[PDB]
């Protein structure tokens, strides 16, 4: 099956000075945001109608709560231990946990945080890891952190058993949408290349889901291995876009083209044609 | 926990420009750290203000990322920018959207 394969909630909570701190939260599907988190009200949105999986209203309430209720303490207890800890303000922190489908059935979860866009620990084998960036902050961190009641067996229970249940129920709930097929459009244009008769040939592909796509410029059934590939930059409402460059001399960009591969199309790819002269749209 | 990351920004149309066709206008901004930020969308150096934008994320490396989008119809000689304003940045920094 296609899409995504992998559930994640992130955390990113600012703290401004010892009595001022924000909290912001999501959940996703690979980059495909399915909850938000609503500070006005301490409650997720969901962003699709099968955002809630297979899970009742009961369990996805108590949840919530399990959250607001985290949420408040984290910044209550780091707001207590910033001066022990040697903080100074500002400061971010960021975590993400969640778990993953791989080939051959097995789900893994994971646990991370972060300190000032560092990381800081791991979550392994239901243990806390301080990570080697963190120094011995961190070290002091996770032998705090064991000794809260509840806290680690809540995260174990989770990691482990709340989250693969889960995933496995909301990428079934939400495979409509997670597994369509929308084709890309591409376009061709030209921009300009240091260095004296040299033109830059960019490859145009955007609108398609899922996110897998081959693009390639070619001379005939020759694939251009000058060819590179940008980013994949984001539209709204979950496709992407993705441009791919050749950089030529001004007298060989005759007789290129671009050839664009995608789930969508069914074995029927985009060929586009580079003309000279002007000759394009 | 102490390097700040200057904000990456890039701006491209849903659709390729065509004047006097509806499209849509992206800007894209990553890899700032930390992440507050102001970001606009303007045209012809003005702001506009039925601008849409995507929940805070961040990637592998913990460097946050932002969409922000609005529609807009291509023209001729109008002119469409994102300005985008962060700690490391001593001003605003305007990027102009470019077709080609
Ligand atoms: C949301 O969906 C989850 C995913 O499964 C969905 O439901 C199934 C039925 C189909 O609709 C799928 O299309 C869909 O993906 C549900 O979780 C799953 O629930 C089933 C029970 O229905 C459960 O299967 C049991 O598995 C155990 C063995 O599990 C251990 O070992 C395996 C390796 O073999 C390992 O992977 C596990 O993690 C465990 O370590 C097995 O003993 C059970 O056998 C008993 O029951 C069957 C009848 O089902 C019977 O034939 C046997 O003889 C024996 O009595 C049974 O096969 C899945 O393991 C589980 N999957 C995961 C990843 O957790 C989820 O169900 C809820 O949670 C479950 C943990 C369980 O408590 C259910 O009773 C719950 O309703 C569902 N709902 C929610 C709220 O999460
Ligand atoms: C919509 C679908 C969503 C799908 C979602 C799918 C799954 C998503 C995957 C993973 C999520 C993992 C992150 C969860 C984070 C919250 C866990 C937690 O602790 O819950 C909370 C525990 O309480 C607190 O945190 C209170 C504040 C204390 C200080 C907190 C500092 C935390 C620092 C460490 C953080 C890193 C983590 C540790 C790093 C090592 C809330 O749980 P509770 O209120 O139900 O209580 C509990 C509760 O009452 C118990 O029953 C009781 O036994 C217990 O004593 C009590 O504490
Ligand atoms: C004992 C405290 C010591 C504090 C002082 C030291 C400070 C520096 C240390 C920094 C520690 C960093 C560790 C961070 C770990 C956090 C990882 C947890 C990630 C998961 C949190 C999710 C919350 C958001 O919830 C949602 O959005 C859920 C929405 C969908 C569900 C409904
Ligand atoms: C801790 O900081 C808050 C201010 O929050 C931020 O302050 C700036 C640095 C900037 O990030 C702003 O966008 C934020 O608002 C202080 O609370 C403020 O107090 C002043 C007067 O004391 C008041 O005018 C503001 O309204 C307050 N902020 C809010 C959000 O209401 C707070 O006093 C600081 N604490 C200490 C001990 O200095
Ligand atoms: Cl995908
Ligand atoms: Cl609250
Ligand atoms: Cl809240
Ligand atoms: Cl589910
Ligand atoms: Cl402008
Ligand atoms: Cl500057
Ligand atoms: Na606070
Ligand atoms: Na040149």
């Amino acid at each position: 099956f296609q899409g995504p394969t992998s559930f994640h909630v992130i955390q990113t909570s600012s703290f401004t000075n010892s009595t001022w701190a924000q909290t912001q939260g999501s959940g996703w599907l690979d980059d495909l945001q399915i909850h938000g988190w609503d500070s006005d009200s301490g409650t997720a949105i969901f962003l699709k109608p099968w955002s809630k999986g297979n899970f009742s209203d009961k369990e996805v309430a108590e949840l919530e709560e399990i959250f607001r209720v985290y949420i408040f303490g984290f910044a209550r207890e780091v707001q207590d231990f910033a001066g022990d800890f040697q903080m100074k303000y500002p400061f971010e922190i960021q975590g993400i946990a969640g778990c993953e489908l791989h080939s051959g059935g097995a789900i893994v979860s994971f646990l991370r945080g972060a300190l000032g866009g560092l990381d800081f620990l791991s979550v392994k084998n239901a243990s806390c890891v301080p990570s080697p960036e963190g120094g011995s902050r961190a070290q002091k961190f996770c032998a705090l952190i064991i000794q809260y009641q509840g806290i680690m067996e809540t995260v174990r229970i989770l990691l482990y058993e709340t989250c693969p249940r889960y995933l496995l129920g909301v990428l079934n709930a939400g495979k409509a949408d997670l597994q369509r097929q929308v084709k890309p459009e591409a376009w061709l244009s030209s921009g300009p290349s240091p260095g004296p008769g040299r033109l830059q040939l960019v490859c145009h592909v955007s609108g398609f889901y899922p996110k897998p796509v081959w693009v390639m410029w070619m001379r005939g059934e020759q694939e251009q291995q000058g060819t590179q590939l940008g980013d994949i930059l984001p539209n709204a409402n979950w496709t992407w876009y993705l441009r791919a460059t050749l950089d030529v001399a001004d007298g060989e960009a005759a007789g290129l083209s671009c050839r664009v591969k995608h789930s969508s199309l069914e074995g029927q790819d985009i060929i586009l044609y580079w003309r000279g002269s002007g000759l394009n749209d | 926990p102490k390097i700040q990351r200057t904000p990456k920004i890039q701006v491209y149309s849903r659709h390729p420009a065509e004047n006097g066709k509806s499209n849509f206008l992206n800007c894209y901004v990553s890899g700032f750290h930390p992440s507050d930020i102001e970001v606009d969308l303007l045209k012809n150096g003005e702001r506009i203000e039925k601008v849409e934008h995507s929940d805070l994320s961040f990637s592998k490396d913990w460097s946050f990322y932002l969409l922000y989008y609005t529609e807009f119809t291509p023209t001729e000689k109008d002119e469409y920018a994102c300005r985008v304003n962060h700690v490391t940045l001593s001003q605003p920094k305007i990027v102009k959207w470019d077709r080609d």
